[PDB]
DNA sequence: GTAGATCATGGA
């Protein structure tokens, strides 16, 4: 039986120039596309977000094959053959080998590859992005090139999606750690000397089942750019009340609960049979209490 | 239209009938001469909604003027949409819409 | 009998790349045809029957030999050193057009050492305006063009491959091999006759110079590469576009947008009223990574769909906004762009309106007034386009609104200051887009706007459409009546 | 005749890399059927690819997704060190913007029983029963799908733009994929037409079948 | 261990014209940009910030790097080769050698985000004019300025210095800030704290940026934030790990049921020095100094 | 004798 945890987490409010793109004279461009309704948002790759969660790992022991060397600023392998049996990150992320990219086969035998347990989607900024650039000149009264230069930084939330086939996991009791860095992420990369934003989570909708479909990717939304409120989307409550996600393979938590509880008819809707706490700790304590029951872990 | 915009364009009318009655005052104040101004009337007029600095100041003159003004046929017809509106709104949106209607004024041939 | 090698458009396994190389390799058949009529001339009686659609080829004997002597005939090396594609009419073409096109294929195609030998750096002084100019281009001796023929066919049997022909990225741009470790096995695979089409691609697609406007043109010469790859309709359309396209001048195809190149790829088409006419294009952006990359990379690819309405607009810019100016400094042949035709061709291939992104592109991203001085030269241009506007002529009101306020104005001051002392329209225009630019939110911008319209004393223009201008003015965001303030400015006739 | 099961597909993000699209990311504006059928058998769980040979796709676009581009340091086999810098390569990748669809699934030319429409049907009706691994993606194994469901002809009851199979049509979607090299990829031209039917016209239909 | 301290500084009340940006003609403009509730707030850059802390090492008397020369407003650095293990600044704000044996970059263990006007910004302006009749084109100028408190949030991660006991003089320069980049000449403003939120604590997890609001839009009332308050009701941040100082300290007593809720365990100090003093002891005993 | 690794190879 399979059982996968699926979750759309939002983060704080604060100015954040995080993934950028490639530079333009002075400017530092953010990297952006389109979203909702055609306008553009900023995004943050996927690709840094599982670093993130990479470097969180290998932060607290958690032996790991892909270690990152913080003074050479370089990635480096502990074991040529990845072992996802021994190594949290090879077991959660996965890994490619030179065979698997000449051969149709998954095998060569030692298996060639391993589709990671855990896929995040992209993060994208709940606000769509107006230009907004700062200034740069470096202190000296020697005004030579490389100085004045010009980084572009928005000031919303960013809100992603992610999941993970627990059942996929080599060691069931991964996940744990897994959801600690979740909550606990240290940085997504980026400006984090001149734009320090924490990517913890203020805001979160799990669904711990054993559907492969989870229908609430992206529930966060209030558009009307700048502005912070992060609403519940009206589409995502439409198909709670519709039968689809069972409420009681929901888990909510963080700053909307207060917003959802002020809501009126609440107490009568379909939403409030889901786990619902103000306090992100507890509803993670008791979520975690229920993925062990579920998967043995005990 | 929307409501507000009706209302809006209910002040820009009172305005420039306000505007109208005060000309018209000027006018038979200094019929003496080849002929009383009437780019140095608005000229003043800029100048002094220019001069409020803060809501009561803006208010009070606007309120001045208005009466001013005269019988303001448009403030007879919509006593309560425009009242409320004068009182609710950012006093600098009102002397945008104010100096609009200087600027959207017709002397009378 | 029975066709060696048969191409068609309708076959469901081409890209656009192949039906391009098919195109080029028409034009080229077409234009060896006309070199040599008689079949027997032709090197193994290579013989050819060309329709609207289809490509087959006859030949007797080896295939070797026969492929070898159309290939060695389609791509040619001049005494100059430059490459001479017989496709091409090239007496019609002049020296600097062809150095151009060399130039082109020289820093897309063949990107890599090893698929050209180069000769000296040969440099000719072409006398223009009275001054002659040095050029310097680096000669070949040999392209991989020119003997693909042997990796066509079999080492011993000297016959057409039965098998596929692994690729590389100077016959299919992009094909890179993302793993060079696994350089024998992944690699793009294709079968002969679409390998001799993509051998054939060069000839059809054009090559733009893209500038960027942030770096001034004097300080830093282009480097950045624009390939303008078409959607073929027909082989006889595409054909006459390109040869068409042999009449503009070199300097027409220095751009300053994406957009731009591919409108001025299909500039000279005609537009037949009772036709629906409608063309699509490719424009592939080739730029250095860092100063010191030793070849040009792909950067982006950018799809451009043109109407009838898209096509006419940007002849009517092209025919009434300034030409691009020819800047001549010693043994160099600086070529000044027009930004407002990049940013105009721009914003009719995104679909949005012309002036979309005039503000910060034309007066935040200025350094000298360089960018602000070209609107008083493009004056005529503006008053062309907003008369012909599409739509939306209630902004055109406001035009009229602004510039009969920007009149009063200045004739204010101007009546203040005597002969002598009057001010040049530069400085007043200059302080107020300082003024313009210091608005940072709505309030503040239409405050100022507001107070400069009833400064600008009576105006009859607002006073006949009251309420028209005053909700555009409430509703309206204020970029877009500061974007539209900026162009009634640069219309402004004293 | 079984009606053909239809799949409402939701996907907030979705790149679709052409065949040829090395050195650049170049996005495909719709699915190809060979990116389906991947994802398809991933949902039933079915590892083997020559298994469901012979399935017919038809793919409705509910709305035209927006294409942008991301910055990426995507990484690569060309050096034997791991931490050579040479590994590693910035390059941009395309991306489709709120991708939803609906898939029509016709299984009558399969020679496998049970089937892959019935297979998809069990997997729906019986989720708890359903054996396989790793997240349901389209595209990359970050893209992940938002919303998957059985529907209706007529779950919008809007307009569809189909992808009809013209031998004239821009798009070249490849129905079978070599991913070592191209020897093995087959091609189908299609062309996206705008239409107001609620089921798919003929030339609408594709079928997967082995390179063979 | 991994220890962070993550902190929100509010400076006090006055007229600031410290983020000039390119200017418009005639009038300088200060950075600015769009905030809480879609109104336009006077951001100061986190550089100034790095600056100033920078510029507080240096006269401090401790080894620094990158030596700034008041007198010839140059910069000039020490050693060629940036040495974090004997220089405070590149241990700890880090450096980047970008030029055609020791490393060429370092992460810094101080990370800073920009400091934000309190107050959203009304449109202020002054005028500035040299005095003489013989006036010129550089006789009259405008110069924007904002009445209104900043407030930034900064982060510091401990064990990512290669010596532990530069913490303290960071915080020292924290709560000590010199000059922060601006107009000193006409536009006073000292940036040193007057209301602190600090977390010491050894999760990842912060939740303590722009702890700040405002009573009243254009007012001098600078009140905690209502979400901070709720969270730390909820449980979420650890009393035990908060830190709060300065004159918010007399608003948090004066509020209702204080001496029941869970923000009144926390470590609260009317006085900043002794809130430094303590923080620094528990700072010292856990990183073992 | 052949595949993997290594090295050359490119300007105005």
């Amino acid at each position: 039986p399979n059982y996968y945890l699926y979750g759309t987490v939002l983060t704080r409010y604060g100015l954040a120039s995080l993934n950028h793109d490639i530079r333009r004279g002075n400017k530092t461009i953010l990297q952006k596309g389109y979203w909702n309704n055609g306008k553009i948002h900023s995004f943050v790759g996927s690709s840094a977000i599982r670093w993130a969660l990479r470097f969180y790992l290998q932060k607290q022991g958690y032996l790991v094959n892909r270690v990152w060397d913080e003074e050479e600023h370089i990635n480096r392998l502990t074991s040529e053959d990845f072992d996802p049996e021994k190594f949290y990150d090879d077991d959660i992320f996965g890994f490619a080998l030179l065979e698997s990219a000449e051969t149709e086969e998954d095998t060569s035998s030692t298996p060639n590859q391993r589709m990671g347990a855990l896929g995040m989607n992209m993060a994208v900024s709940l606000t769509p992005y107006d230009g907004a650039v700062k200034l740069g000149a470096k202190s000296g009264r020697e005004k030579d090139s490389t100085s004045l230069h010009f980084t572009e930084y928005h000031a919303t939330r960013y809100q992603y999606y992610f999941g993970i086939d627990a059942t996929h996991l080599k060691d069931f009791s991964r996940i744990l750690p897994m959801i600690d860095g979740i909550m606990n992420l240290p940085k997504v990369g980026g400006s984090s000397n001149i734009f320090n934003y924490p990517f913890c989570p203020d805001s979160l909708v799990f669904q711990w089942t054993n559907h492969f479909a989870s229908y609430i990717s992206y529930c966060f939304e209030y558009c009307d750019p700048k502005s912070k409120e992060a609403k519940l989307s009206q589409e995502f409550i439409d198909e709670v009340e519709c039968g689809q996600i069972d409420p009681s393979k929901l888990w909510i938590g963080g700053t909307i609960v207060k917003d959802l509880q002020q809501l009126d008819n609440f107490e009568s809707s379909p939403l409030n049979k889901a786990h619902i706490y103000r306090n992100r700790n507890e509803m993670i304590e008791a979520l975690k209490t229920v993925i062990k029951r579920d998967l043995g872990l005990e | 239209n929307s409501e507000e915009d009706k209302q809006y364009l209910i002040f820009i009318k009172v305005f420039q009938q306000a505007m109208k009655g005060n000309f018209a005052k000027i006018y038979a104040k200094t019929e003496e001469g080849k002929d009383p101004p009437i780019k140095k009337k608005v000229e003043r007029l800029r100048a002094e909604l220019n001069y409020c600095y803060d809501e009561l100041s803006f208010k009070e003159y606007l309120s001045d003027f208005l009466v001013r003004g005269g019988l303001n046929k448009y403030f007879n017809e919509h006593q309560e949409e425009i009242a409320l509106l004068i009182k609710k709104s950012p006093w600098q949106e009102i002397r945008i819409w104010s100096l609009l209607a200087i600027a959207s004024y017709k002397p009378k041939d | 009998t029975q066709p060696k090698i048969s191409l068609s458009l309708h076959a469901a396994d081409t890209t656009i790349m192949h039906r391009v190389g098919m195109t080029g390799l028409y034009m080229t058949l077409k234009r060896l045809e006309k070199q040599y009529p008689l079949s027997r001339q032709r090197g193994g009686h290579i013989s050819w029957f060309l329709t609207a659609d289809t490509i087959e080829l006859f030949w007797e004997g080896s295939d070797f030999i026969a492929l070898s002597w159309l290939i060695n005939e389609s791509f040619q090396l001049d005494d100059t050193g430059l490459i001479h594609l017989v496709g091409l009419d090239n007496d019609r073409i002049d020296l600097r057009q062809k150095i151009h096109i060399h130039e082109g294929i020289c820093g897309v195609f063949l990107r890599l050492n090893k698929f050209y030998q180069a000769g000296e750096i040969i440099n000719t002084e072409l006398r223009f305006e009275e001054k002659q100019v040095e050029y310097q281009y680096k000669s070949l001796t040999w392209y991989a063009h020119q003997t693909f023929a042997e990796k066509l066919c079999e080492a011993d049997t000297q016959q057409l491959r039965h098998d596929y022909i692994q690729i590389t990225s100077w016959l299919y741009l992009g094909g890179i091999v993302r793993h060079a470790r696994t350089q024998n096995t992944t690699k793009l695979e294709e079968k002969p006759e679409y390998a001799l089409a993509l051998l054939f691609v060069p000839v059809v697609c054009h090559y733009c110079l893209l500038h960027i406007p942030s770096e001034d043109l004097k300080e830093r010469k282009p480097h950045r590469y624009l390939v303008v790859i078409p959607e073929i309709k027909d082989f006889e359309d595409a054909s006459q576009r390109r040869w068409r396209l042999q009449q503009l001048e070199t300097k027409q195809f220095h751009v300053s947008s994406l957009g731009e190149a591919g409108l001025l790829y299909y500039s000279l088409d005609d537009i037949q009223p009772e036709v629906a006419y409608y063309q699509a294009c490719q424009v592939w952006l080739y730029e250095k990574t860092n100063k010191a990359s030793r070849q040009r990379t792909l950067m982006s690819i950018e799809e451009i769909k043109i109407d009838k309405n898209i096509l006419i607009t940007y002849q009517q810019v092209q025919k009434y906004f300034k030409t691009n100016y020819q800047i001549i400094k010693y043994k160099q042949i600086f070529i000044k762009v027009n930004p407002i035709r990049s940013l105009i061709a721009d914003n009719l291939v995104k679909g949005i309106h012309w002036w979309s992104n005039f503000w910060e592109k034309l007066v935040i991203e200025d350094s000298k007034e360089y960018l602000f001085n070209q609107l008083f030269s493009n004056r005529e241009g503006f008053i062309i386009m907003a008369e012909n506007s599409e739509e939306d002529k209630q902004y055109l009101i406001f035009i009229k609104v602004f510039q009969q306020a920007m009149k009063g104005n200045f004739a204010k001051i101007y009546a203040k200051t005597e002969e002598g002392k009057d001010p040049p329209i530069k400085k007043k225009v200059e302080r107020l887009r300082a003024e313009l630019n210091y608005c940072y939110d709505e309030l503040s911008f239409k405050e100022y706007l507001s107070d400069f319209l009833v400064r600008g004393g009576l105006n009859k223009y607002f006073n006949e459409h009251q309420e028209e201008i005053a909700l555009l003015i409430k509703k309206s965001p204020w970029q877009e009546i500061r974007i539209w303030s900026l162009l009634a400015i640069a219309s402004y006739k004293p | 005749m079984i009606a053909p099961l239809i799949l409402y597909l939701d996907v907030p993000f979705t790149t679709f890399r052409e065949s040829h699209a090395r050195e650049m990311g170049k996005t495909y504006p719709v699915p190809p059927p060979a990116t389906v059928y991947g994802m398809l058998l991933s949902l039933v769980g079915e590892t083997n690819v020559y298994r469901h040979c012979g399935v017919e796709l038809a793919i409705a676009m509910l709305s035209s997704p927006k294409k942008s581009r991301i910055l990426r340091q995507m990484r690569r086999f060309k050096n034997a060190d791991f931490s050579h810098p040479e590994n590693v390569i910035p390059c941009y990748q395309e991306i489709l913007s709120n991708l939803k669809c609906l898939i029509w699934v016709r299984s009558d030319e399969e020679k496998i029983q049970p089937s892959l429409r019935e297979r998809i049907q069990l997997a729906f009706d019986h989720p708890e029963l359903v054996r396989r691994f790793g997240c349901l993606f389209l595209g990359e194994s970050d893209q992940l799908i938002k919303t998957i469901k059985l529907a209706r002809e007529d779950y919008l009851e809007g307009v569809r733009q189909w992808a009809i199979r013209d031998n004239r049509g821009r798009l070249t979607l490849p129905y079978w994929v070599d991913h070592v090299g191209s020897r093995n990829t087959r091609f189908l031209r299609y062309r996206i037409e705008e239409m107001d039917r609620l089921s798919p016209p003929d030339l609408a239909w594709t079928m997967v079948q082995s390179p063979i």
